[PDB]
């Protein structure tokens, strides 16, 4: 759950990810599938090479879903539900995965943006990741 | 843990450029923040009502510093961790029960930090590497749990 | 994320509940405090005896919070604030133990709710006691 | 896994009366439905679609007759859960990579399963035995983790 300050926190660091939302979606997911191989098992006819353009194309997917997230952080199940349908129902993700790239985006967001990166927007990114993932991991229709 | 050779070089380099009287106590300050309920074990430390009381709290510093030589320590044990770390496991499992979820957070949160510090030096292929030293630290220190 | 019939499966499982809920709170409590003995440590000056007044009270306090959070299953975060407070922020339980005494609570059920405790509903309470033991971990003020 | 002489006698009596033949398959059932993402290891079961049809299915049933085969080789030798589980190990976690949170989600749904039974003969010490022996089976099986 969420504070009131979270929510200020997340919004505005996911601000200053502006234009570089999509780029950093696809180094989040290169860092996982490198760090955490046994997540390339949902992606088993990727193209999982460095510079993939497949995964530059599905890193702005999930930037831009997060960036939805954002915009709906007080209304996540509604504005989410086609996600949490296609991850909890249709593929099946095991929750840890979730853990893994919210890692990885975290530090993404760290090595990109050390400035806005304190230990209070840390916390929040947390939890907001965490919030994210219990959405998409629940089947609630 | 093992390494390929073009991974422990990386390691090693990265950790040359690690501040070692400060790094320990990010990491630890920031695991008290992020994750709050860790801060149980640390009642004796004093002030972690706020995030800048944690971070500029002189006991969270200096037993950061304890931590991170523990890491130091392991990063030459790579092949040996749970002969290493078998006395702080039985301290951290069996006299201070802490769940060994949270051995992972923090080898997490150290992640993260060196991320913060390092950027665009802190590439993919680093971290992964870094992942795998931190996984082996964490399994060694939850060994008694095993 | 709880679904529709998630909630309706807790309403009506938890509903059987009734006049037996000191009794199967303890019941719970005294099944954690056993199976789980590092939980013991929140509690350094109770009497955790097999039978303990004081744990038969205390089981009373969690099944009404749990019948609480049930009335406001659509908005718990406000009906357990107060829950909340104390477990995160006062005593700083670590989250682990609440999938603790969440099990001994659904063993529980199980052994006195042969008819009621179908996978389905089984599967309900665990999302709901999932959904109330990290609303009572979060901090969100 | 150290089970005194009266917990292990509580846990044979209770386990005798355990069917060989049902058990198993409701408790993987009961898995793959509390945890659906577990059925995504299953595929080739075929019907998995509603609770009914989990419960009903053949190949659970019979795959679920193996797992509780499992469980009862773990009784018989409980002083080596490890070499037991040795082959069920690699597996489980270097063919399959499994979570091995999962593990510790099956045992308990299996401990849940003999409280439906058996009722106020699940005891609260008969449950602590028990979950003696789950931690145990699910710790041997991650041991290629470890
Ligand atoms: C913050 C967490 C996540 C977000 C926001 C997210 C978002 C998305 C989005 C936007 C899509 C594209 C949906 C579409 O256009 O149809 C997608 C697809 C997908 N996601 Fe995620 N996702 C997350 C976590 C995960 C994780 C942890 C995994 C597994 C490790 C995963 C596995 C997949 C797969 C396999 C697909 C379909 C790829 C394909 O075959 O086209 N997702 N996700
Ligand atoms: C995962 C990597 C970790 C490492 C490498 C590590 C390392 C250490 C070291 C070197 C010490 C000092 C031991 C001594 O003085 O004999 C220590 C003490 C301690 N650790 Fe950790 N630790 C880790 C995780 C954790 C976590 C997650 C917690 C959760 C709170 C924790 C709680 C403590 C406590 C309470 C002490 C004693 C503090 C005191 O002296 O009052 N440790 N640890
Ligand atoms: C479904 C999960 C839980 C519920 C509904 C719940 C509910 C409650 C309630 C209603 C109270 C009394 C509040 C008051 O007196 O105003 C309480 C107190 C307390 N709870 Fe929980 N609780 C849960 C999980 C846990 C767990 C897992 C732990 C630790 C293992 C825990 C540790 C405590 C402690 C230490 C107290 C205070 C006892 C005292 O010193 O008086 N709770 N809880
Ligand atoms: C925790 C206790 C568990 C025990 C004792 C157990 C036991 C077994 C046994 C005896 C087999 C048959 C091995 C063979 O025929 O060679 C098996 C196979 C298998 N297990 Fe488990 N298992 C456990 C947990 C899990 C979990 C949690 C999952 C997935 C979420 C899982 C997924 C599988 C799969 C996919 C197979 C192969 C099925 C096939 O033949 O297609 N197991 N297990």
């Amino acid at each position: 759950v969420l504070s009131p300050a979270d929510k200020t926190n997340v919004k505005a660091a996911w601000g200053k990810v502006g234009a570089h939302a999509g780029e950093y979606g696809a180094e989040a997911l290169e860092r996982m599938f490198l760090s955490f191989p046994t997540t390339k098992t949902y992606f088993p006819h990727f193209d999982l090479s460095h510079g993939s353009a497949q995964v530059k194309g599905h890193g702005k997917k999930v930037a831009d879903a997060l960036t939805n997230a954002v915009a709906h952080v007080d209304d996540m199940p509604n504005a989410l539900s086609a996600l949490s349908d296609l991850h909890a129902h249709k593929l099946r993700v095991d929750p840890v995965n979730f853990k893994l790239l919210s890692h990885c985006l975290l530090v993404t967001l760290a090595a990109h943006l050390p400035a806005e990166f304190t230990p209070a927007v840390h916390a929040s990114l947390d939890k907001f990741l965490a919030s994210v993932s219990t959405v998409l991991t629940s089947k609630y229709r | 843990v093992h390494l390929t050779p073009e991974e422990k070089s990386a390691v090693t380099a990265l950790w040359g450029k690690v501040n070692v009287d400060e790094v320990g106590g990010e990491a630890l300050g920031r695991l008290l923040v992020v994750y709050p309920w860790t801060q149980r074990f640390f009642e004796s430390f004093g002030d972690l009502s706020t995030p800048d009381a944690v971070m500029g709290n002189p006991k969270v510093k200096a037993h950061g510093k304890k931590v991170l030589g523990a890491f130091s320590d392991g990063l030459a044990h790579l092949d040996n961790l749970k002969g290493t770390f078998a006395t702080l496991s039985e301290l951290h499992c069996d006299k201070l029960h802490v769940d060994p979820e949270n051995f992972r957070l923090l080898g997490n949160v150290l992640v993260c930090v060196l991320a913060h510090h390092f950027g665009k030096e802190f590439t993919p292929p680093v971290q992964a590497a870094y992942q795998k030293v931190v996984a082996g630290v964490a399994n060694a220190l939850a060994h008694k749990y095993h």
